RNA sequence: GUUCUUUGUAAAGUGCCUUCGAAGAGUCGAGUUGUUUGGGAAUGCAGCUCUAAGUGGGUGGUAAAUUCCAUCUAAAGCUAA
RNA sequence: GUUUGACCUCAAAUCAGGUAGGAGUACCCGCUGAACUUAAGCAUAUCAAUAAGCGGAGGAAAAGAAACCAACCGGGAUUGCCUUAGUAACGGCGAGUGAAGCGGCAAAAGCUCAAAUUUGAAAUCUGGUACCUUCGGUGCCCGAGUUGUAAUUUGGAGAGGG
């Protein structure tokens, strides 16, 4: 191995969540009218690093609703399947 | 003459109606070292006095340096002993005067073209001319012994 | 002013009117005493920047001190353990000579608080030293409330327990990641984080 | 597998059985400075800043002190503020128009809340608050709406890191090829 | 200025902007009147010093590349070695 | 609270323009030796030698050269919890 | 004038008035500095920047208002706790050793000199002495001091002129 001289784990934090939990984000009271409404006009707005979240996977599969995901980093099979089901993801730093 | 000026002073402006008219202005000579260079670069001064004698000498050595580039008449005096004297102190290191009266006003002029043609134009070589290569009384006999 | 003067000029030391006057200084001050009272500083603008006032109750003292490495004082050179210590001659005094003198002066004007000091010459064999002190129980002193401060009992032997400026260089004091291990005291930091915090309710 | 107990580490061991007495203690010394200093909080205010380390840049947090082109902006000096009770910090700068306009509001609301006392007599009986951290709490900003229009435009936010990566990597040899241009 | 994302050349959330004010410690050392006519009369009274008496005579006869060399093992960088060479030519190039 | 004294037309704070804006040297720094540190082409200290500058100087944890940038202002000092 | 004085430097007094020493040393600031032990025996190393030894203070001491941390949308004196972390790193890369920024908290407090001509007035200060309303005040007299005592200014600024 090489070394690494003055490391400090604050460069390397980058906690990741994938794609199957995403509406934990979201509360409860509002998930379940978000879930009916698959409105397209209005998506609900998901904050990942408020959450404390830095990159975003794609475990898993989440429905066909639109999204609207805010996030540092991602993955190409995430934007993938969040564009499929029809939602946008906004670079944020 | 301090107090009694004071005195008078608050007598004739506290009371009367005027506000400095009492003590008129004053002429006198000026002893500080570090007031008399900030005189000089501000060219007030028409005649400055260096003693000989200083301790730390590294107090003075730059001065006829500056007076001769501010183009002011500066003196080589023997004695700060001489300078506390007139100006009530045991040493001064120096001495300056800026200003005069009219009566005197000629006196100064003619006495800064003896002090310019007397010390300056005789001594404007010294720049160079190291001293100090004496020998003793012995050394010398020697010297002159082996040279004859 | 002409203390701008004596700065610029007392920091061109190689030349010719300065080396004079250091060889002769040199002389002077190789005649008199190892440690003497001074009737005025050889340099009034650093002792007036390091604190010096000239009024009743600033004293100043010059002190010479020998120069070169520290010998431990063993019998004939010999230390009786491994032999990885070193070579005996090369051994180097974590406290500066200045601190050196200063502790010196104090010791003889115990009376006095050390202020400050600063180096005038020196030779192959000496250092010298220009000391700066104060008397506390001047009243001069002991009132302008810009000096007051060194009459408490607290600053005893500032020079002893490494307080002066020299002190806190060889100790190391200032800011930064380079002064880690010693930047609230050496020793304090080691007894703090070789320590075994242990609480109630076990972490 | 690594356990540092090779030194005299038994000389050097701090057992904290005096943690009740030391709050009890605290408690004690609050209550004395609130006596001594009865009509005031016993803090000062103290700004919002934003945190550094990218890892903590997304939280707001309480600083030392207000900076002088804040107080000025309030309308009061740097002294005045500090009899006041307002913590003021000479070497933060403002780079941000946000935390300036926030601290200059909260600035705003602590002028309006107190009520100073003069300096010759009256000193009517002002039931002192403890804590302006309280009554003056922070304030984490509100980044977006709930809910939103999505809009999407085919730039594969993937492909956009991609490539400021790549232009970030090749930066000088570009340069300097133009150079050799 | 910022492009508001995590990776670039100009990383980072945008903020609107604020200058807030030149400090007053950072033209710290910059050269004053009387600086300069102290120091230019210090020089004419002190003169030079050997290492550049040296300088003088080797820019005059050797060349710049041995004054810069001789002049960073006497001080102890080269930042600092050019413009001691700097300064000796000007010296040089007045005088002449 | 109750009087004693109004000290003072004496000090302090504030707006705009204009000219300035001094800021610590055998010191910083570099070489070598010894010691020390987690500090690794060398973390701090001390001894010997060398020794500066002012749009300058220090730091920016890989040794140098070149171009930039960021952040502080040393070599003087006091201070409760 | 081979006289009479001024200054500088160095001394003396059972001169007037004060001051240091020594003890204690649990904690604190420095200096100096081992070996037993553990590593196979052992020079590096570890025990340990420990014990013994020396100097010096206080009720706390030290440190302290950045020649700081950082690379952030930037924080903002020092100290201590939780955590960072038995980690980055060091090491016959073996025995073993080993921090720091960030974050939460306790407590919170800011400031001072030198470098500037008062120059239409050394405006400054110790002591002696007589009174007083005595942790001090007023007057008066020797003196310190211009080789610089006061006011004004300390980089966050600030000064001068208007």
């Amino acid at each position: 191995g090489m070394r690494y001289f003055h490391k400090q784990q604050a460069h390397f934090w980058k906690p990741v969540l994938n794609l199957d939990k995403l509406w934990t984000l979201i509360p409860e009271d509002k998930r379940d009218q978000y879930l009916k409404s698959a409105s397209k006009e209005t998506a609900p707005v998901i904050d990942t690093l408020a959450a404390g979240y830095g990159k975003i996977l794609g475990k898993g599969r989440i429905p066909n609703v639109p999204v609207i995901v805010k996030a540092r980093f991602v993955s190409k099979l995430a934007e993938e399947k969040i564009r499929a089901a029809g939602g946008v993801v906004e670079l944020i730093a | 003459e301090k107090k009694e000026r004071l005195t008078k002073e608050a007598a004739a402006v506290a009371e009367g109606k005027s506000k400095q008219d009492a003590s008129p202005k004053p002429y006198a000579v000026k002893y500080g070292l570090n007031h008399v260079v900030a005189l000089i670069e501000n060219k007030k001064a028409k005649l400055v006095l260096i003693a000989n004698d200083v301790d730390p000498i590294e107090l003075v050595v730059f001065l006829p340096a500056l007076c001769k580039k501010m183009g002011v008449p500066y003196a080589i005096v023997k004695g700060k002993a001489r300078l506390g004297t007139l100006v009530n102190q045991k040493t001064s290191a120096v001495a300056a005067l800026t200003e005069v009266r009219a009566e005197d006003e000629a006196a100064l002029a003619k006495l800064v073209s003896t002090i310019d043609a007397n010390f300056a134009d005789k001594y404007d070589e010294v720049k160079k001319h190291w001293g100090g290569g004496i020998l003793g009384n012995k050394a010398q006999a020697k010297m002159d012994k082996r040279a004859k | 002013g002409a203390y701008k003067y004596l700065e610029e000029l007392q920091r061109k030391k190689q030349s010719d009117v300065l080396r004079f006057l250091q060889r002769v200084r040199v002389w002077e001050y190789r005649q008199k005493n190892v440690i003497h009272r001074a009737a005025r500083p050889t340099r009034p603008d650093k002792a007036r920047r390091l604190g010096y006032k000239a009024k009743q109750g600033f004293v100043i003292y010059r002190v010479r001190v020998r120069r070169g490495n520290r010998k431990r004082p063993v019998p004939k050179g010999a230390t009786y353990g491994k032999p990885t210590n070193q070579g005996v001659n090369e051994l180097k005094y974590q406290r500066s000579l200045r601190a050196t003198a200063e502790e010196r002066v104090g010791r003889r004007a115990a009376n006095l608080r050390v202020l400050n000091s600063y180096w005038v010459n020196q030779d192959s064999t000496y250092k010298y030293f220009e000391v700066i002190l104060v008397d506390p129980q001047h009243k001069a002193i002991r009132r302008d409330a810009r000096y007051n401060w060194i009459c408490d009992p607290v600053h005893k032997h500032r020079e002893a327990r490494g307080l002066t400026a020299t002190g806190k260089k060889s100790r190391g004091i200032n800011k930064g990641h380079k002064f880690n291990n010693t930047k609230a005291g050496r020793r304090k930091t080691w007894k703090r984080q070789n320590t075994l915090s242990l609480w109630r309710y076990r972490k | 597998l690594k356990n540092h107990f090779r030194k005299h580490w038994q000389e050097r061991v701090k057992v904290h059985f005096d943690q009740a007495g030391k709050k009890v203690s605290r408690r004690n010394a609050r209550a004395t400075r609130a006596a001594k200093i009865a009509p005031r909080p016993l803090d000062l205010l103290r700004p919002v800043v934003r945190a550094p380390t990218v890892k903590y840049n997304r939280k707001v947090r309480a600083g030392r002190g207000f900076t002088l082109a804040e107080v000025k902006a309030a309308g009061l000096t740097a002294a005045y503020a500090r009899t006041i009770g307002i913590a003021v910090d000479h070497r933060r700068q403002n780079r941000n128009q946000e935390i300036f306009d926030a601290n200059v509001q909260r600035l705003k609301e602590y002028q309006s809340k107190i009520i100073v006392f003069p300096r010759n007599g009256k000193a009517p009986e002002a039931e002192q608050v403890l804590s302006a951290a309280a009554t003056f709490p922070i304030a984490q900003p509100a980044t977006d709406v709930e809910a939103r229009a999505v809009q999407d435009n085919g730039e594969s936010a993937f492909r956009t890191l991609r490539l400021a990566r790549s232009e970030k990597k090749f930066r000088g040899i570009r340069e300097k090829r133009a150079r050799e241009k | 200025v910022k492009t508001g994302i995590a990776i670039g050349l100009n990383k980072g959330k945008k903020v609107t902007s604020m200058t807030p004010a030149p400090k007053i410690s950072y033209k710290k050392g910059a050269a004053s009147n009387r600086t300069k006519f102290v120091r230019s009369l210090v020089r004419e009274i002190a003169g030079l010093s050997p290492y550049e008496r040296r300088l003088i005579d080797l820019i005059r006869n050797s060349g710049e590349k041995r004054a810069r060399k001789v002049a960073k093992k006497r001080l102890g960088s080269f930042t600092r070695a050019k413009a001691k060479v700097e300064e000796m030519n000007n010296i040089i190039a007045a005088s002449r």
